[PDB]
RNA sequence: ACUAUGCUCACG
RNA sequence: CGCGGGGUGGAGCAGCCUGGUAGCUCGUCGGGCUCAUAACCCGAAGAUCGUCGGUUCAAAUCCGGCCCCCGCAACCA
RNA sequence: CGCGGGGUGGAGCAGCCUGGUAGCUCGUCGGGCUCAUAACCCGAAGAUCGUCGGUUCAAAUCCGGCCCCCGCAACCA
RNA sequence: GCUUGAGUCUCGUAGAGGGGGGUAGAAUUCCAGGUGUAGCGGUGAAAUGCGUAGAGAUCUGGAGGAAUACCGGUGGCGAAGGCGGCCCCCUGGACGAAGACUGACGCUCAGGUGCGAAAGCGUGGGGAGCAAACAGGAUUAGAUACCCUGGUAGUCCACGCCGUAAACGAUGUCGACUUGGAGGUUGUGCCCUUGAGGCGUGGCUUCCGGAGCUAACGCGUUAAGUCGACCGCCUGGGGAGUACGGCCGCAAGGUUAAAACUCAAAUGAAUUGACGGGGGCCCGCACAAGCGGUGGAGCAUGUGGUUUAAUUCGAUGCAACGCG
RNA sequence: UUGAGCCUUGAUGUGUAGGAUAGGUGGGAGGCUUUGAAGUGUGGACGCCAGUCUGCAUGGAGCCGACCUUGAAAUACCACC
């Protein structure tokens, strides 16, 4: 996060802050995360992310591009 | 248009003052297909324009509508949901043809006596920026600086 | 008077609000600025440029106390912050270090119930 | 942003 | 009984002690906006100082009244 | 019977106790919008003021009677 | 008797299993203190709210409560409910390794009894945040809602009660048996640890699929396959998991559990459309960009209406109304 | 840390005419300069940013009052505010 740069250079580049946080105080911890919300809304981001991995092997088709 | 990039139709010269600028602004000010009434006061504009400025033309008609000249306008849209007032860069084929129909529309106000004693005035007060013309430019232009927080 | 060698622009950037607040070394306030505060209100306050505007606004009304160098505090998310900084070397200053005071809470207080 | 309703029965 | 402050467009304000340049916010009509409505933004229409008098280069402004507006606390036929 | 207060477009309220001025919100009629109805937008009409008399240059507004209407009182034995 | 089921010991392995006690850091609110000058806050847009008594912001020092960022996963443990900072105290089980021992000690279970989220309830503490109720500002035809600012019970603790949830893999427990692949996780063997490996074989687990089954969807060695043991439960939809009585509870209520009456359906899965203020991709004066109009006037025409003895008849959202 | 008075002293105070970031009024025409000067190097005090004000010195002894623009004349000396 303390990101001083050297001396010429300035223009911002400040990915260390955005690779880190930033999103797990905000739109996380803004508003209430019912308990069971969690679980269900990543069993679903986890279950989307095999639905893609797997059919990653398979989409190897025909296709004719 | 939805997908139809198609270009636009070629002009003509007018004989008297062979160019193209002022053939437009005739153009603009004709009514009903009447070209002939049209292009007899355009001249009649500017022969009273250039005695009065002590100019040509061409460069009087230009100093003139460059001070009624659009920089900046403002559109609206619509992106999420929300409807707010975003300033646009004009384009330059646009830009000077903005500026023509602000001249022409003031015109139609301001009665005077003739037509072409009305744009040969509202160009003279567009030479010295004090018309309706550049007031119409004057509050485009605080739209777009005031609302230039939307890019 | 004073007249502080360097300084800290704290940064408060809400999603309504920016609020821009240039202190000295040890947290202590010479001045401010506000997207409120330099006219934009409403959805016009809630933009990287009114916040741009406000810390022009703040780079300005602390030239008393001569600062030429400063460390900014960015705080919060908002719109602005990735514009602000901009302003800074915009205006006149020479940026030390950049830095987040984003307070983590490390699951701690109940947040507010989800909006509909 | 928000934004209601559709009187009854009728296609062997 | 007083000494004191206070007096502007329709109204609530300041500005009024540091004489040459009456602001500022609601009522005001036209825009731009958008298939539209709300908003939001831009510019316009109105007091030469409640009003009358002295001086001095210039007076809402310095000084005297009025119509008053009161703040009050005094008020024992 | 005593005592205050009332009675104003179709409804509910101002204007009434300081005499010449009739508003507000709904509803109604007309036109829009919609496939249509509602909502919404834009126009329009609609009350001689309980009634009968005075006073007055002029009365919804002042005064008197009479007809409904509220509120208060009809107490000590 | 026997030893293969079942249990014991032996040495370990992993784990938010449990119960009791500590302590850490971030942050929120608040408290007094310094700085400092108009806003802050919020929203689709506003307002209530908070601020010139000096707020917000910023820093200093406290106080208190609750919850533990990242690790953190289709990871683990628990009978289920459920269980996440770190440390000790007591403590339950699980699995693996090869033996030794017991010698059918087993499996199910009506009644019985225990545990059992959240919300509630009782007595006594605590109370930052959040927040039913409640209040005010918006929204709207209305808004006893959604949004905003406030905000009490409660959420926390100790001890008793309650005994329910879509308490859900909507799938009772135990056991045997029948093609595969990719993984996750925790063991333990064989080998060169010869270098983050080579090769098996036990637990638990997630995903896809074969036969087979299934109404289909799907399930599929963790079966909804093939069989056995025992238990629970079902018999059309409404009435109704209601009434009445019994039991249980401080109550809230739970549990057991009908009938009259009424309907010819109710239901499940899947199919084709149509629709969506679902998604993606396209189109057309659809919109934008323009330009001239209608709507205002008069007149012409055509309808509606109304009038009349008759104002013949037909056409009436778009696609009837200078139409037949 | 104060809340003001108050004397010494020193500046300060740009409608417009205009060489002047001049408030009213006045003793009245030489002050001052070698009681080490004009111009400036540089930096301070002030600043309605027009141009005032001045530490010290390389420099070296000059600078200048009525005149012309004003409702007013020159902080050249100096009295009172
Ligand atoms: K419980
Ligand atoms: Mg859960
Ligand atoms: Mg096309
Ligand atoms: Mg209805
Ligand atoms: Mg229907
Ligand atoms: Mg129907
Ligand atoms: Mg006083
Ligand atoms: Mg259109
Ligand atoms: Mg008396
Ligand atoms: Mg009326
Ligand atoms: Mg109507
Ligand atoms: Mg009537
Ligand atoms: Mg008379
Ligand atoms: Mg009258
Ligand atoms: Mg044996
Ligand atoms: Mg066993
Ligand atoms: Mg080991
Ligand atoms: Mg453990
Ligand atoms: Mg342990
Ligand atoms: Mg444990
Ligand atoms: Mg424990
Ligand atoms: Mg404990
Ligand atoms: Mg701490
Ligand atoms: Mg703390
Ligand atoms: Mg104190
Ligand atoms: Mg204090
Ligand atoms: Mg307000
Ligand atoms: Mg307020
Ligand atoms: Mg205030
Ligand atoms: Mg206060
Ligand atoms: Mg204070
Ligand atoms: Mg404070
Ligand atoms: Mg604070
Ligand atoms: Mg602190
Ligand atoms: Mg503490
Ligand atoms: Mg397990
Ligand atoms: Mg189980
Ligand atoms: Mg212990
Ligand atoms: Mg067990
Ligand atoms: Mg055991
Ligand atoms: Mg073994
Ligand atoms: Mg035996
Ligand atoms: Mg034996
Ligand atoms: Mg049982
Ligand atoms: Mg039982
Ligand atoms: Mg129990
Ligand atoms: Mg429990
Ligand atoms: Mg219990
Ligand atoms: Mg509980
Ligand atoms: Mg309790
Ligand atoms: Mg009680
Ligand atoms: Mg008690
Ligand atoms: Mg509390
Ligand atoms: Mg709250
Ligand atoms: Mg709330
Ligand atoms: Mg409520
Ligand atoms: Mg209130
Ligand atoms: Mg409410
Ligand atoms: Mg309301
Ligand atoms: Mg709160
Ligand atoms: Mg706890
Ligand atoms: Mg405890
Ligand atoms: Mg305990
Ligand atoms: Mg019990
Ligand atoms: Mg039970
Ligand atoms: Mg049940
Ligand atoms: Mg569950
Ligand atoms: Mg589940
Ligand atoms: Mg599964
Ligand atoms: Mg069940
Ligand atoms: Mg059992
Ligand atoms: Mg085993
Ligand atoms: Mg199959
Ligand atoms: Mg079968
Ligand atoms: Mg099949
Ligand atoms: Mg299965
Ligand atoms: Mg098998
Ligand atoms: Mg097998
Ligand atoms: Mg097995
Ligand atoms: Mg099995
Ligand atoms: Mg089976
Ligand atoms: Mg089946
Ligand atoms: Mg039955
Ligand atoms: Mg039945
Ligand atoms: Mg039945
Ligand atoms: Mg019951
Ligand atoms: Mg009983
Ligand atoms: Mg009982
Ligand atoms: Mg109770
Ligand atoms: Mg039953
Ligand atoms: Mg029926
Ligand atoms: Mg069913
Ligand atoms: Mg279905
Ligand atoms: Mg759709
Ligand atoms: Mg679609
Ligand atoms: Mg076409
Ligand atoms: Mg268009
Ligand atoms: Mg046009
Ligand atoms: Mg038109
Ligand atoms: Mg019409
Ligand atoms: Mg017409
Ligand atoms: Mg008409
Ligand atoms: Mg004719
Ligand atoms: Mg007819
Ligand atoms: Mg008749
Ligand atoms: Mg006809
Ligand atoms: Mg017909
Ligand atoms: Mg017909
Ligand atoms: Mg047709």
């Amino acid at each position: 996060i303390k990101v001083r740069e050297n001396e010429p250079f300035d223009v911002a580049l400040r990915r260390f802050k955005r690779s880190c946080e930033k999103a797990g105080v905000l739109a996380e911890v803004r508003r209430r995360e019912f308990y069971e919300k969690p679980t269900t809304e990543r069993k679903r981001a986890k279950a989307s992310a095999v639905k893609r991995h797997a059919k990653k092997l398979a989409r190897e088709n025909a296709r004719r591009t | 248009p939805r997908r139809r990039v198609i270009g636009q139709r070629k002009i003509l010269p007018d004989p008297k003052f062979g160019s193209e600028l002022l053939a437009k602004f005739v153009n603009i000010l004709m009514v009903d297909g009447k070209k002939s009434t049209a292009e007899s006061i355009v001249y009649s504009a500017l022969e009273t324009l250039a005695q009065r400025s002590g100019k040509s033309e061409l460069e009087a008609f230009e100093v003139a509508l460059e001070n009624v000249r659009p920089t900046v306008e403002v559109k609206s849209r619509r992106v999420g949901g929300s409807t707010y007032q975003v300033p646009v860069e004009v384009r330059p084929v646009r830009r000077n043809a903005l500026a023509m129909r602000w001249i022409v529309e003031a015109a139609r106000k301001r009665g005077d006596k003739s037509m072409a004693l009305r744009l040969a005035n509202e160009l003279s007060d567009a030479a010295e920026n004090k018309g309706t013309a550049v007031k119409k430019r004057e509050d485009v232009h605080r739209m777009a600086e005031a609302n230039k927080a939307f890019a | 008077r004073k007249q502080v060698s360097d300084g800290v622009a704290h940064i408060h950037a809400s999603f309504n609000n920016t609020i821009v607040t240039i202190t000295d070394r040890q947290g202590n306030a010479l001045g401010w600025a506000t997207a409120g505060g330099s006219g934009f209100r409403g959805s016009r306050k809630s933009t990287p440029f009114a916040a741009q505007v406000a810390a022009e606004r703040c780079a300005d009304a602390v030239k008393e106390y001569g600062i030429k160098n400063l460390e900014v505090m960015v705080k919060g998310p908002g719109p602005g912050r990735e514009s602000t900084i901009r302003a800074l070397n915009a205006a006149g200053f020479r940026i030390t270090n950049i830095t987040d005071v984003t307070p983590i809470p490390h699951n701690g207080c109940r947040p507010p119930k989800k909006r509909r």
